[PDB]
């Protein structure tokens, strides 16, 4: 959760926001949401 | 601006200063808005911007 929050913080302060797609131009990423909203399999991106 | 993310916003800032030489009152404005700070001075005073 910490690792996610740190990755999310850096992005949100660089003006990135939540959205369905991963767009470099529009500054959007679907993972810019609380770690609690991730499924157990999705949480493996950080736990593994 | 509150919660501003650093110099990400590319906007200029304008600050204005007003002085009254007959009453000794100095005030400031920012972007056309008033400010709560003010100063009072005694007669026969010299000031430099």
């Amino acid at each position: 959760e910490y690792t996610h929050e740190k990755w999310a913080f850096d992005k949100i302060q660089n003006n990135w926001s939540y959205g369905e797609n991963i767009d470099e131009e529009l500054k959007t990423h679907p993972m810019l949401r609380p770690y609690k909203t991730f499924s157990e399999k999705d949480k493996e991106i950080y736990r593994w | 601006s509150p919660g501003q993310q650093g110099r990400i916003s590319h906007t200029d800032l304008v600050i204005g200063c007003l002085v009254d030489l007959a009453t000794g009152l100095m005030t400031f404005t920012a972007n056309g808005k008033e400010s709560n700070t003010f100063f009072q001075v005694e007669p026969n005073t010299k000031l430099f911007p």
